[PDB]
DNA sequence: TTATATTAATATTATATTTA
């Protein structure tokens, strides 16, 4: 259930902000907000206001990440969606607003299924 | 009295207070609810001359009741006293002949039970 | 009454605001699925045109069919107490204090009124129709999470650090909805809606948005009135080909509307002067 | 009398609106439940055709078995007070009534009329005979939940600080509904449904619309009124060949319809030109 | 009289509408119950082919025994009153009253009529004998809950003014209902009946729905017409060895039809030539 | 009396309407209105309308959540319920539109039978 | 004389729609229409029509609902019925016609035999 | 022919997958 090749918008941001979230829970998984916790709310519909700083912010989680190889399996995922992303839209459209949201949850199942993200980038 | 008794009693159905219908409804008037509108059609050999017989003794009446009554029943739109005291009459000979093996006889009253 | 069929695109827009909160969808204003245009319900538009003539005609005649304390059976009762308590037969004593109504509530006068439910007082169907008013673009629904300093209810977490109960203040952050609205002689004829009431809904139209403010839909704006003024009790046109004359469009090369500069709203009364007339009240 | 068999499709849509307030068992737009295809009576749209005529005739021999104080056994019983008084003879007396509230209404030249119940006046065919419409597309009826700013009742459930009624205005984003009705010279016979009362039922199917305007169904028109009027009495041609003429789909990608400019109107009157007239009323 | 014997499979359906309401059941349309299949009464078909004859011959030896005012003893007695008056012994009396209802009325002549009642005038079985017409799937009865804004006799009047019956409609929302005919030859003898009746015949089943429009049929069409003319006056082949040639299935992948577009009507033609003709008259 | 593997957009956004009030009821139980009592009317005629909304609101329902690991319980069966998921539909279908509600007591009925969630997450 | 697991969909629509009426008139018991009164003519027959309405329309009168666990009463049954209900049927068989107002009437004499609804919760 | 006024109504469940 993720159409990692789906190229609409909202759903390439949501899984986008998923494995964002996946790694700022993987570099220090005992966290307070999330950025599901705080950024959701807009990355959902304003990708442009968080999404900037969601990569400030990213960098620092892969350097966080315990597993200095997990944070090049989780950063080759963010570009497999970001190849799929041409520009943060600056309003999420409806259809996007809630593909937004089939992103999150698709992308993180993605993360969350065992071995998907560490196979699905060995093929690459 | 034993079969005309039986066969009154088989007949009993509701009244209400002031019930136009006679407590034991005559024959004549009685087979008058299966007639097309009045009591000389009845088949003078299934009926008029055989619910009697099978009235007169106690036998069962035929099939050719429910077969009238029930013709009536959704011809005239109304199942009358008399139909439906007939019916019961039909249908309690029918259970009692064990021509209508698992039902349970009619009572006069309302049944609030009966399942059927 | 009145004697000319009208029908009128209303357009309107709300610059930062929920133009009409959704009860089924939160207070999210009303979307087109299909579409993700804005909807501002017919009753919204005919509400804001209620609280205008409540706030501005304070007399008889122009009462409103009301606010918060309007049980409408109540006022309804109130007709039947009446020149008709008793001498108008009840066959005809609905429509008497149905003729009450539309005497007395402008409100009823304009727009109908179900009146059926107390001691009945007819059913009003009313001249002046409005449609489900419809954003002409997507409202691109803001969902703006504030935050409240105070909480409401002694809740679940009304706990040490701070009470808060933040929720959110949805905003169409602009959207020019688009009202289509029907003025039948007809109908005013039974309610007795008058030329005058109609001058009220004009005015009520084009200035109850600078009333009817809120929080909640922040600014709002009568951006236009387009009244076809048939000459009949029958129209010249048919209602829609008319309502296709006032075209509304996105301006020429803006992505999404933030103004209504974003919006180029062409009126085509090039040939409805048949014996129409298409009059600009709001725009 | 109408002496040509006109068999047409009635394509109209709603923009915004209940079509046709829905089954009354319900009240979301009737559907066609397999399909979701929203469903309007032929009732209905005999009924804007009647409150068409009724608003514009207001005319003796164009009557209309009239709104709420619609009492038909006294329209009816009034049929018997003619030259038809008694002198009639009970078996040609109903027929000679019939004939009168032909004459007199238009709604029974058009429509018929179970005029069998006061002092019976037989029953009328009723020569146009709409069919129950059937939208070319799943109507995707939206329910839009509204409010009410004042309760109705002074019920137990009037409570202190609010008085509101939510309530809920069932819409259809927007259908073509499509109505195939069929006008029989046989039964026009029979009421004397005269060609004016037919060019009276089209400017009806047209313009009636227009008029029945209402806060509940919203914007509905009359897309199209392809007529064929056959060469004779009889049928030129069975009546579903000529109505798959009007072959209505969803433009080339429109996944769900927002308008007309959502439906291509195919019609082809290719071969109908063998006796038929594909007259084009309504578009 | 004719000398070939048929067997017909008239497909006749209901698009929107009661084809045949069980009186018993309200007026909810004919139904197979355990099965839920709709069921057309051979009366309602052999009605329509009746009310079609009344509509297109308009000519003595094609009456109908007739329309409401119809007392059928009347049309008996005049057949009493003929070249059969008192030359034909009352034995015969009533034979030579059937030779005459047969020659003057159609209905009598194709399909029978128990005319034995008035001065008796015999017992028609008449050749044209449809069967019930039961629809290739279960009927999905809608029952749409209509309303009428009127009621009759001001008993049912509201205790106030406003006055409405609301009724129900009961439609199909499709039934290709199949009814099954036999053109017997030993009865067409009796009755006369002449290929040019026959002919009559089979425009009538074309043609019986283009014309017997109600609100109630909403609209029927005559989908199919398969006639198997055998070349005996005897069958060539048993009866129901044939109408299984007309195999009407619900098309590869419909849940359940809506249009006679969703049944498939394979006929078999293949090898019933063995001494007899296959006529697809309506399909 | 749940197909967690129907497909049926409507009922698919039914179970995650029924998690996602799950979520809410269990983020504070005393809750005057639930986005059952608040969004239901549209998330199950107009899944775009609300469902974008109701999961900006639902990473602050799993905040809320006082039991930390039962949000993950239910997050993760968003996420079953988003697979089937590839879209909130613009408009349910009427099919779709019952299959909604349907979807919406399934699921919730499957929240509220006891170890259902706990055990068929521990099978992921 | 309730057959809790029937699984006739007809059944089940109507013990659904027993239960739903049983909330709107407890919810409001005064009551000019209820859902009988304006919606079972379709609920019986075309249950896609109404009963995505019926839930729109259900969680408000759960709400409206004086005491707040009967909500919870009746909600459960709701859930109980819709175990049984795959989909809301497009047109109701004829059987199942029939069986809707069976269901009507048994489920809601099943309401109101009085314990049973509370006691038959007890045991879930 | 008759008959013709409201039953029932108080909480289900609820503790972490993935991470070379």
């Amino acid at each position: 259930g993720l159409d990692r090749n789906r190229q609409d918008i909202g759903y390439v941001l949501g899984r986008l902000f998923a494995v964002l979230e996946k790694i700022q829970a993987e570099a220090n998984p005992g966290l307070n907000a999330t950025i599901a916790d705080r950024y959701f709310g807009s990355a959902s519909s304003t990708p442009i206001a968080v999404f900037g700083t969601l990569m400030r912010l990213l960098p620092h989680h892969l350097n966080k990440l315990e597993f200095e190889g997990r944070a090049v399996q989780l950063q080759w995922e963010i570009r497999q969606i970001l190849e799929h992303c041409q520009r943060f839209p600056n309003h999420l459209n409806l259809e996007q607003q809630g593909l937004f949201a089939i992103g999150y949850y698709h992308e993180t199942q993605f993360l969350f299924t065992k071995d998907a993200l560490k196979n699905l980038f060995n093929e690459a | 009295s034993e079969s005309i008794a039986a066969w009154y009693d088989d007949l009993q159905m509701v009244r209400g207070e002031n019930s136009p219908y006679p407590e034991y409804m005559p024959l004549p008037r009685l087979l008058g609810n299966l007639v097309l509108d009045g009591k000389m059609e009845n088949l003078p050999s299934d009926l008029i001359a055989q619910i009697t017989d099978a009235a007169l003794n106690n036998r069962v009446l035929p099939v050719s009741l429910l077969q009238a009554a029930l013709r009536r029943n959704k011809a005239e739109q109304k199942i009358t006293y008399g139909r439906a005291s007939l019916l019961k009459a039909y249908i309690n000979r029918a259970i009692r002949a064990g021509r209508l093996k698992n039902m349970k006889e009619l009572t006069m009253g309302l049944d609030r039970n009966r399942q059927d | 009454t009145i004697e000319k069929r009208y029908d009128f695109v209303f357009l309107f827009d709300v610059q930062d605001g929920n133009p009409n909160g959704d009860p089924d969808a939160g207070n999210l204003p009303r979307i087109d699925p299909q579409t993700g245009e804005g909807l501002v319900t017919d009753v919204c538009l005919k509400r804001k045109v209620r609280n205008f003539i409540q706030m501005t005609q304070n007399d008889e005649h122009h009462d409103i069919f009301i606010r918060e304390k309007g049980i409408l059976n109540n006022l309804i009762d109130e007709a039947h107490e009446q020149e008709n308590v008793k001498g108008k037969e009840k066959g005809e004593k609905t429509e008497a204090a149905r003729q009450y109504m539309c005497s007395r509530y402008y409100d009823i006068r304009t727009f109908g009124a179900v009146m059926t439910t107390g001691k009945n007082a007819g059913q009003v169907r009313g001249p002046v129709q409005l449609t489900f008013s419809r954003s002409i673009d997507p409202i691109m629904t803001l969902e703006h999470s504030i935050t409240r300093m105070a909480v409401t209810n002694e809740k679940d977490a009304s706990e040490t650090g701070d009470n808060r109960t933040m929720g959110r203040k949805f905003t169409v952050p602009y959207g020019l909805y688009r009202c289509h609205g029907f003025i039948s002689t007809h109908f005013a004829k039974q309610t007795g809606f008058s030329e005058n009431d109609l001058e009220l809904f004009w005015q009520a139209l084009v200035n109850m948005f600078d009333h009817d403010h809120s929080a909640a839909r922040g600014q709002m704006n009568a951006r236009g009135l387009y009244v076809f003024e048939h000459s009949n009790n029958l129209g010249d046109a048919p209602a829609d080909s008319l309502f296709k004359r006032i075209q509304v469009v996105k301006k020429d090369g803006v992505e999404v509307v933030r103004s209504f500069d974003d919006y180029l709203v062409s009126v085509d009364d090039k040939n409805l002067e048949e014996t129409k007339l298409l009059r600009k009240l709001g725009g």
